[PDB]
């Protein structure tokens, strides 16, 4: 049961370092299309069941999943709602660490268009909407040419695959907001507006793009749909664990010897993940200060804890952390951490929407606070005050990017206090003692700015 | 300023804010008497079948029982455990802080004796 | 054609498919808020009345939460009164201290609110503090302080809905959002006096008085 | 620490003598309040002298002195005044408080 | 109490001050309920005009009220 | 002793019209009117105070977040006259003038204490 | 950083006009047509994107152009293109340096190349060259993650960066040729380790035509 | 108000004159001067007000530095 190491035939995806080429004869090859009629004749319920007993969770970072989001759009009226239902498709990353995705599109953009459609088939939607990333340029035209050779080919139209169903996937830039990847942000900015996040009681799948039901799901787990109903839900349940089932594309990244992406089991070690497939360590594992699976928005794995730790939603949720897109961002020894976060929060301010309070206000305030944190001009409470002042952020918002702009904050408290303390015993040996807020005993207000003091 | 209180993170106000958690006049009625005399007590009830025990408080709540009749009805053992002390006397008027004297007699009264006024401490 | 909840014990009969606010209103429940008004649509931008609601994991905004039937509402949990002094605490952190040049003084909902449910002292004091944002002229009639808003939205949506006038707005990510016209364009509508009173702190005020 | 926390049992006995001295005189107590370590009796205007002499004469209550009588008016209920005596037993260390009511032409008697 | 037309109020000719001869202007009364007022101005003997109050009307909010499909022409564009 | 209306450094005259120095008065002394002025800066138009009904309280001078309006010591300031002890907003300009060297030396000492 | 207030001196006006290309109209015309026909103000956000195709950057003309033709506000049309980082509404030059600072980039140096750039400029992070070729831009995440210090030019990403070989792209891109399409200096081909293939060493795909459920 | 930390003894005359109503002021000034002795010996440190600003008023070091503070201030006066 030692999990880890699937064999060549057990990978989804073949394309995923470019040896055999995007092209439509090139799926063909791969197995693409080759049943997809057969599939589209086979009823709604069948495809739901079939990926309820898979165990396909979500791979945008939630994890919720796709069996029972997917249900959950087909209320028994539904037929007396008499109108179009879309899906939309969030090919929209931005998440710091991750690649997985543009790695989706690049290489093989016809299974995600497969997989728009057998989802689209599911849910009964006739139409579908894939997000692309506005900084993607080369991305979105490769992902243009190959619907373009979907419709020449007739596998997608009017009349997709010879069965009466029809179906219409466009293509939607986001010129540069990743709150748009927040699952409503999405569905207002394809609505025309600015993308801000709504509250939760409306549900899309209720009532959601256009006013009109939708729901979102990530470009991977729409990708992995074909093969997954033409290879079974019994052959995806096999790996990982018994709720966490499965394989996932992996982007390791940050400090390793060899950056790359792999697609590897779920329920895999970490030391056997960045051993066996990435080189190793710059420097061996004695020169692991931390690591964050997933992207930005999860708390930092320690060192004595990290080495026996599994990669799936179970192992790191009882580590008090995320497994988020699986973006294993290594932190290098002779790196800071305290840099690092407060990059992380910087990268949170500037990100954020401002529609709500808290996040708005809050995550200028984080910023604030870790400057003065990485040049050290503070007393040895203020960070248990940070610590507050991350939980009173982190539930009280519209979306989760108040819940992410908490997290790492506290990671960082609640494993690196003594590596703040030094830098701020550091501070106080170098120049003089330290106020609260940052000021000196010699800081005062003079004409325009604040004099005095070095000024974070 | 005190520590509890100039704290910058660990108090919320209000935990610590006790203008807001100020009591409430405890008025008391002759019927409400009346149901603590017939009904019972939360510390001692005397309420079986409290399906049937709200009806039994409702007649009350309603004016049914009158308080004369509310004492005779009592026992003894009610009388002298709730209304009087447990030996049978009138509770004592009560004081929140007894105060017990002690007259200075010798040489550190303030007044030498032959003056009219004592020291009491 | 009603449905029977609770609130604070209290029980209470409202018309279906209401807010949370408007059960909280008929039992004579009194929940803070910046964001809400009776002619205006909802937003849940201001985060002040979160609630404890049973079947719930996070406090929900009670503005936007639909009432449902078997509803335990409460609103004296702790962790409601910490979430209130959280959330007005966030308020406050780039509010200037123009109180007393402030022409809402003793009307100020932000401030009649800071007493009752806001904490005592504040940990604002950076070297680096308080953003500043640019005066904008709107018009003759409406003096206009913008350092002193809390982006509640409010006058955008009136404007929007009610007046017919759609050149207000708000354009920008994070603290660098504002409330006002992009060109500095001046505001017409046969009712733009309005605005002034709707605006719960004093950004937008009245210009002869 | 809560002030009112200091009180609480000397509040509990002064709920024990309330009830007593209720259902010593039952025609004449229409009621009391406690607040804190703070009594008050509830009488009837034409109940003020049985009730006085009570408060004077029983051993129990010995409430000698007369502190402070005076008046409050609620325009909104129909006898408009109350009238408040405030009591001190110099023995028992205690303060005790009756409050009747009066309208504007209607009496309440005088323990002088 | 409703004003008087000569006696309420006047710029001093000195400072500015503003100098009544109605003595009643300062006072108001709070009652509980509208018939306790009523009862204790009649009892008093004034002549009394009531003012009757006035509520918002009970209308339905929903959010999501706030973008239904709009099969026709849009006639409106929200922004939140 | 005698109301004094300070000024800043290079002149200018402190009083933002802000009426807490009238709210809190417990004898109803102070009156003022308020108006923008040319510059739009609030300033008042007219401040008052009537030194027959001042009671010497001194919370005139602790509400005002300023520091507008102090008590110079002075108390010999007797007069012969009402309206001479009525005191518009030029005689306590003036004060504050006057006094100002003085009332460096009170609040050096006080204003830490308040 | 975000800041909107705008300024009415010159260049920006309502009074200066803009029409689409007809190529950029007939485009346009293509583009509206995605989307229902009640529902045409969602194209708002790629007519933009056209018209900055057009013009050097987003004008005023622009965005009141594009208010008109879509029969809406202009302010609808303000908050969409502000809200939005990569609607610039400054003047830039011809290339727009967008250099990677997240973490990501930071363990790997992206800190030498910002600086191996703005020392052989003089320019700030927010300043254009005076020339109108060059203008910084530091920017968070650009999807290239694993490759781990990068940065972005125009559409093209050049990645796996040395800042010896920085100064090299930016004197390529000084003479008007183009240094390269590709994403590094030839080390790899997008996301394969450096060293080589460790799995996918095969030269036919594996058919998933053989693997099949039975259920059909 | 720690008249309880503090010890002193009490004069109470015996006839009702005007002169033990005398000899007990003339020994209540002893008792006092007593008070202020022992209270001079043991005063200690702290604050000197009530803890919050929401009965009273914050110092003038904080509301000219603290929003929250200013609210306070502005609101108790008026
Ligand atoms: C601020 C924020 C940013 C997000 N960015 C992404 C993203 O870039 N890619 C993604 O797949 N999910 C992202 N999500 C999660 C989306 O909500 C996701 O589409 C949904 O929750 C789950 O989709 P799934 O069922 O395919 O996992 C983000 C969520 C938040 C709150
Ligand atoms: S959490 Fe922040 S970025 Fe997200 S909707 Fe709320 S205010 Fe906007
Ligand atoms: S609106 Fe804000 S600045 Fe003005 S008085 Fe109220 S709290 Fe103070
Ligand atoms: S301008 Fe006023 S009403 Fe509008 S959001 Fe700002 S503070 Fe609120
Ligand atoms: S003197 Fe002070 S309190 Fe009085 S109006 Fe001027 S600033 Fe306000
Ligand atoms: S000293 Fe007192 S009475 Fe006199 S003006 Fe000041 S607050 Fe009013
Ligand atoms: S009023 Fe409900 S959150 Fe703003
Ligand atoms: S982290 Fe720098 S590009 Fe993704």
């Amino acid at each position: 049961r030692q999990y880890g190491g699937l064999k060549d035939q057990d990978r989804i995806f073949q394309n995923l370092y470019d040896n055999y080429g995007w092209d439509l004869a090139s799926a063909r090859k791969q197995g693409d299309w080759y049943k997809t009629k057969e599939l589209i004749l086979k009823g709604d319920t069948w495809i739901i069941d079939e990926i309820k007993k898979s165990g396909l969770r979500g791979r945008g970072g939630a994890g919720f999943p796709s069996g029972l989001k997917w249900s959950f759009m087909n209320p028994p009226g539904w037929e007396k709602n008499e109108g179009p239902r879309y899906l939309v498709v969030n090919a929209d990353e931005g998440e710091p660490g991750t690649c997985k995705d543009r790695e989706i599109m690049r290489k093989d953009p016809h299974k995600l268009v497969e997989g728009c459609l057998l989802a689209g088939r599911a849910m009964n939607a006739t139409a579908a909407y894939i997000y692309i990333r506005g900084e993607f340029y080369n991305e979105a035209a490769v992902l243009q040419t190959a619907i373009n050779e979907a419709y020449a080919a007739g596998l997608i139209g009017k009349d997709a695959c010879g069965s009466g169903y029809d179906f219409d996937v466009y293509i939607h830039r986001g010129m540069g907001a990743y709150v748009c990847g927040e699952e409503t942000s999405l569905i207002e900015s394809l609505e025309g507006k600015a993308g801000k996040p709504r509250l939760k009681p409306p549900f899309p799948a209720g009532v959601g793009l256009f006013g009109r039901p939708s729901t979102v799901t990530n470009v991977e787990t729409v990708a992995v749909a074909p093969t997954i109903l033409r290879r079974g839900g019994d052959w995806f349940a096999s790996f990982g664990r018994e709720r966490n089932s499965g394989t996932k594309l992996f982007c390791i990244s940050g400090n390793v010897n060899e950056p790359c992406t792999v697609e590897e089991e779920m329920s895999i070690p970490l030391r056997e993940l960045l051993e066996k497939h990435c080189g190793g360590i710059k420097g061996g594992w004695d020169n692991l200060l931390g690591v964050i699976p997933g992207g930005c928005s999860v708390p930092i794995l320690p060192k004595n804890i990290c080495e026996d730790v599994l990669m799936d939603f179970d192992a790191l949720k009882d580590v008090q952390s995320g497994l988020g897109t699986a973006a294993v961002i290594v932190i290098n020894k002779q790196q800071d951490v305290i840099r690092a976060i407060q990059r992380f929060a910087a990268f949170y301010k500037h990100e954020s929407c401002g529609q709500c309070t808290p996040c708005r206000e809050g995550t200028t305030w984080l910023l604030k606070a870790m400057d003065r944190f990485r040049t050290g001009q503070a007393k040895e409470r203020e960070i248990d005050m940070l610590y507050e002042l991350t939980k009173d952020i982190e539930g009280h918002t519209i979306c989760a990017l108040g819940d992410a702009a908490a997290w790492p904050i506290q990671g960082l408290i609640r494993n690196f206090r003594p590596e703040m303390e030094t830098r701020m015993k550091k501070f106080h040996d170098e120049v003089g003692a330290v106020s609260v807020g940052g000021w000196m005993k010699d800081a005062r207000v003079e004409k325009g700015k604040v004099v005095g003091a070095p000024l974070p | 300023s005190s520590y509890p209180t100039n704290d910058i993170a660990e108090n919320p106000y209000w935990k610590r804010d006790h203008r807001r958690a100020y009591p409430q006049t405890a008025f008391f009625d002759q019927k409400t008497v009346t149901g603590l005399l017939e009904l019972g007590s939360e510390a001692t009830p005397r309420i079986a079948d409290g399906e049937a025990g709200t009806k039994a408080l409702a007649n009350i709540a309603n004016g049914g029982v009158s308080f004369t009749q509310a004492l005779g009805k009592s026992s003894k053992d009610v009388i002298y455990g709730e209304v009087l002390t447990v030996n049978g006397l009138p509770p004592v008027a009560p004081t929140l802080a007894p105060k017990q004297w002690k007259i200075i007699e010798g040489e550190a009264a303030i007044y030498p004796k032959g003056y009219p006024c004592r020291t009491f401490h | 054609a009603e449905i029977e909840l609770t609130i604070d014990g209290h029980k209470v009969s409202i018309e279906a498919g209401s807010a949370l606010i408007q059960a909280c209103e008929k039992a004579g429940v009194t929940v803070p808020r910046y964001c809400y008004h009776d002619k205006l649509a909802i937003a849940g931008n201001c985060r002040m009345c979160l609630v404890d609601v049973e079947r719930a994991p996070k406090p929900v905004a009670s503005c936007a939460y639909p009432v449902a039937p078997g509803m335990v509402v409460r609103t004296d949990t702790e962790r409601v009164k910490q979430a209130r002094e959280n959330v007005m605490e966030m308020m406050l952190q780039n509010h200037p201290l123009d109180c007393p040049v402030c022409d809402q003084g003793g009307e100020c909902d932000l401030q009649d609110q800071s007493m009752r449910y806001g904490r005592d002292r504040g940990r604002f004091t950076e070297i680096t503090g308080k953003r500043s944002t640019e005066d904008k002229n709107i018009g003759p009639l409406v003096k206009t302080s913008m350092n002193r808003c809390i982006h509640c939205t409010r006058c955008v949506r009136f404007a929007n809905d009610i007046a017919g006038a759609p050149e207000l707005g708000s354009s920008g990510r994070g603290n660098d959002m504002q409330i006002g016209t992009y060109l500095e364009k001046n505001l017409n509508t046969e009712l733009s006096g309005n605005v002034i009173d709707l605006c719960p702190v004093g950004a937008l005020t009245n210009k002869p008085y | 620490v809560n002030p009112a926390d200091r009180y609480l049992q000397h509040v509990s006995d002064l709920h024990q003598y309330a009830k007593y001295i209720m259902a010593a005189l039952p025609k004449y107590i229409q009621g009391f309040s406690v607040w804190k370590d703070e009594l008050t009796l509830h009488v009837a205007p034409s109940a003020v002298i049985p009730v006085t002499t009570f408060l004077r004469d029983n051993t129990s209550t010995q409430y000698k002195s007369i502190i402070d009588i005076t008046a409050v008016d609620y325009p909104s209920r129909e006898n408009r005044f109350e009238v408040v005596y405030n009591f001190l037993s110099v023995r028992h260390n205690s303060r005790i408080r009756l409050k009747t009511y009066a309208t504007e032409v209607t009496p309440v008697p005088s323990i002088t | 109490w409703d004003i008087v037309d000569v006696a309420n109020r006047w710029e001093n000719d000195l400072i500015g001050w503003q100098s009544s001869g109605d003595y009643m202007q300062a006072t108001q009364m709070k009652f509980t309920s509208k018939e306790s007022a009523i009862k204790f101005a009649n009892k008093q003997g004034w002549d009394f005009y009531i003012q009757e109050p006035h509520h918002r009307k009970f209308r339905v909010k929903q959010y999501a009220n706030n973008f239904v499909h709009s099969y026709g022409k849009l006639k409106h564009i929200r922004t939140k | 002793g005698e109301h004094a209306l300070r000024r800043y450094p290079s002149g200018e005259e402190r009083c933002i019209a802000c009426k807490l120095c009238e709210a809190i008065c417990p004898a109803l002394a102070i009156t003022i009117d308020a108006e923008e002025r040319i510059d739009g800066s609030r300033r008042t138009t007219k401040y008052d105070i009537d030194m027959t009904k001042c009671i010497y309280c001194g919370y005139c001078q602790e509400s005002c977040p300023v520091d507008a309006i102090v008590e110079t010591p002075n108390v010999e300031y007797a007069t012969e006259t009402r309206e001479e002890l009525l005191y518009n907003k030029e005689k306590l300009l003036a004060n504050g003038d006057k006094w100002e060297l003085e009332l460096q030396y009170a609040l050096d000492a006080d204003a830490p204490y308040r | 950083h975000i800041v909107s207030v705008h300024r009415n001196t010159e260049n920006n006006n309502p009074s200066i006009p803009f029409e689409f290309s007809p190529e950029n109209m007939k485009r346009a015309e293509e583009v509206i047509a995605k989307y229902p026909p009640q529902y045409k103000k969602a194209a708002v956000m790629p007519l933009l994107d056209i018209g900055q195709r057009q013009l050097g950057y987003t004008s005023i003309s622009v965005m009141n152009y594009v208010a008109k033709l879509l029969e809406m506000p202009p302010m609808r049309v303000y908050e969409v293109a502000t809200f939005y980082t990569m609607y610039n509404r400054t003047p830039m030059g011809r290339y727009h340096l967008q250099i990677c600072t997240t973490t990501p980039c930071q363990l790997c140096g992206s800190d030498g190349i910002m600086e191996a750039v703005q020392n052989t400029l003089n320019i700030k992070p927010g300043e254009t060259t005076k020339d109108n070729l060059f203008t910084l831009s530091e920017v968070e995440c650009l999807g290239a993650c694993v490759n781990a210090p990068m940065m972005a030019i125009n559409d093209d990403y050049y990645e796996d960066l040395t800042p010896e070989g920085t100064v090299k792209l930016l004197e390529d891109c000084k003479a008007g040729k183009m240094p390269t399409p590709g994403p590094e200096n030839h080390v790899r081909r997008d996301c394969e380790p450096a060293s080589g293939q460790k799995v996918l060493l095969s030269k036919e795909p594996h058919n998933v035509a053989d693997f099949l459920q039975e259920g059909i | 108000d720690a008249y309880d930390k503090v010890d002193f003894d009490v004069p109470v005359g015996m006839n009702g004159d005007c002169y033990d109503r005398y000899l007990i002021r003339m020994a209540e000034f002893r008792q006092s001067l007593r008070i202020i002795e022992q209270c001079c010996n043991d005063m200690p440190a702290g604050a000197v007000k009530v803890e919050d600003f929401k009965i009273n008023s914050p110092p003038r070091n904080l509301m000219k530095e603290d929003m929250e503070a200013l609210i306070h201030h502005f609101l108790l006066y008026t």
